[PDB]
DNA sequence: CCCGGTGCCGAGGCCGCTCAATTGGTCGTAGACAGCTCTAGCACCGCTTAAACGCACGTACGCGCTGTCCCCCGCGTTTTAACCGCCAAGGGGATTACTCCCTAGTCTCCAGGCACGTGTCAGATATATACATCCTGTGCATGTACTCGG
DNA sequence: CCGAGTACATGCACAGGATGTATATATCTGACACGTGCCTGGAGACTAGGGAGTAATCCCCTTGGCGGTTAAAACGCGGGGGACAGCGCGTACGTGCGTTTAAGCGGTGCTAGAGCTGTCTACGACCAATTGAGCGGCCTCGGCACCGGG
């Protein structure tokens, strides 16, 4: 009696959805601690400014949406829906990153 | 490293065989050159898993 | 015979070229796309040396243009200068 | 073109280069030391009745009377 | 008996060993010219430029017959496809 | 997803000042153009033959199907912190003072880059011997079946 | 009818031998390798002149730090559809053999233009004065953010 969509429905409307509209997918407030941290790691008492920090979270999401095409395009290549940590290290690789 | 290769291939002088695998055979220069072409220098020699017999 | 000099690219050249890039099995539809890939790349590295050579006023195409070409494209090679 | 006639072929020779050997045909066959033929299991018994022959000859002093299988098969393979 | 392909396979090994340019000489010249005639018409090449397109051709299709074996054996095969090319080249970012 | 209402802060237009763009004027130098040449690119033709093309055959790899087992997917409720405003003050930037470093010019001079001929010298090919792996043959021991005796 | 035993078949292990493999060696040759002098483009030394950024303050925004609010992250559940393995059918891709072709060689002939060179010159860096196009700043306003019903 409880309403429930078929696996892959709601999937594809969350593809939709995020394809559809820009926002950053990422929160601002851990990804910046994330950045002081690795900054901080490599050189200590370091300040950053807002708009590097926004730069630096755009140009990582959308390095991650690429990377998620190119996985996706692997997986279905592989003949699987399912991407896989070896559909994004092929993916690296033919890019060239890792190899 | 082109040295190291040579002594490892028995030669006392150095070829472009020698500094194709000095380059390649290192991770640091084969990160850099990795966009350039050795010429008369080949290919690290390589077979995979897979194309083994048995 | 009359015949096309992209065709002149041999079945057993394509297998050697395969062969040195680790490929133990090549299946028959690989030949003619391996020949349209290399057209495109020719057609990709000699338009921009034909330029060049065309802005160095000159009849004759270099060895240099080439490796300018491969070096805007990312393909630059190394032993013929530059 | 079949500009020969007689020919010298190694036992192994034979079973390597098989392939080859098959393809022509033989009208006579020759066996020196013949006693490799007591084994009828043997691949050289099988290979030397699959190619087409009409006639054949082996000069041999092995002794026959040591095993009737030894003797069995140098009578059925020339006359099967 | 000992495991066959022997002989070519050596050869395979040895022809990768001694380095040499594997696409004819000739023919990938005529090809170079017919490609260049359209681009300008009579047009004078050198022996080094020549050389040089055919090194950087080859070293091209060796590495994109490298991925495109990485992609056939992604795929649980071990014969590369024009797939296997065409995603080779989109991951490469040569189409698409 | 589309539609009518409200609302606000960011878009877009005006004011004013200044510093870069512009106008005028000079020197010289890299270049445009013609003159000469000599290398290399082009064309051609024949002897050699290695590679390519065509075809036969079958063996192993693609590929299609099926089945299990689970590992993500959708939904509900529960817990954490990202997010939106104030308040010091710590830095990022204006303003002034001043010197070590480089620019520019002109001789004086060590150094490398070829034209040429000479002498080596690794090292590209091949050949053969030494090593090793396994394929085949031979021999010995064991097991199963049939025959005979009790 | 059952058990003992002899005979024939068979299977495993060891040793010989053949063929594949790889390195050690030999040798003549293209190419590194090495003088011999040239010189002209460099490399540095030595005065004189310029100049921009280092250094010290100091005014002023933009960070980093306090307490709430709900919105998203997270935890769990259940079953469902997707991954992965097993298996088999088919065909095509590999390998070998024979026929065919044009690729490699290097020998000769010819001239086209890349390159060196020599002369004369218009264009741009350069310097000084003048002018308005652009830009910080400020304010008014309206295009779209937000939202609740169809």
């Amino acid at each position: 009696k409880p309403h429930r969509y078929r696996p892959g429905t709601v999937a594809l409307r969350e593809i939709r959805r995020y394809q559809k509209s820009t926002e950053l997918l990422i929160r601002k407030l851990p990804f910046q601690r994330l950045v002081r941290e690795i900054a901080q790691d490599f050189k200590t008492d370091l300040r950053f400014q807002s708009s590097a920090v926004m730069a630096l979270q755009e140009a990582c999401e959308a390095y991650l949406v690429g990377l998620f095409e190119d996985t996706n395009l692997c997986a279905i290549h592989a003949k699987r829906v399912t991407i896989m940590p070896k559909d994004i290290q092929l993916a690296r690789r033919i890019r060239g990153e890792r190899a | 490293l082109a040295g190291n290769a040579a002594r490892d291939n028995k030669k006392t002088r150095i070829i472009p065989r020698h500094l194709q695998l000095a380059i390649r055979n290192d991770e640091e220069l084969n990160k850099l050159l990795g966009r350039v072409t050795i010429a008369q220098g080949g290919v690290l020699p390589n077979i995979q898993a897979v194309l083994l017999p048995k | 015979v009359l015949r096309d000099n992209i065709q002149g690219i041999t079945k057993p050249a394509i297998r050697r070229l395969a062969r040195r890039g680790g490929v133990k099995r090549i299946s028959g539809l690989i030949y003619e796309e391996t020949r349209g890939v290399l057209k495109v790349f020719l057609e990709n590295v000699i338009r921009d040396a034909v330029t060049y050579t065309e802005h160095a006023k000159r009849k004759t195409v270099t060895a240099m243009d080439v490796v300018y070409a491969l070096k805007r494209q990312g393909r630059t090679l190394y032993g013929f200068g530059g | 073109d079949a500009p020969f006639h007689v020919v010298i072929t190694s036992y192994q020779l034979v079973v390597q280069d098989v392939k080859y050997f098959q393809r022509v045909k033989w009208q006579y066959m020759v066996l020196d030391e013949a006693q490799a033929l007591k084994s009828s299991s043997s691949v050289r018994w099988k290979i030397l009745l699959q190619f087409q022959c009409r006639n054949r000859l082996l000069l041999t002093g092995t002794p026959i009377q040591n095993t009737m299988a030894e003797l069995w098969a140098l009578l059925h393979f020339i006359m099967p």
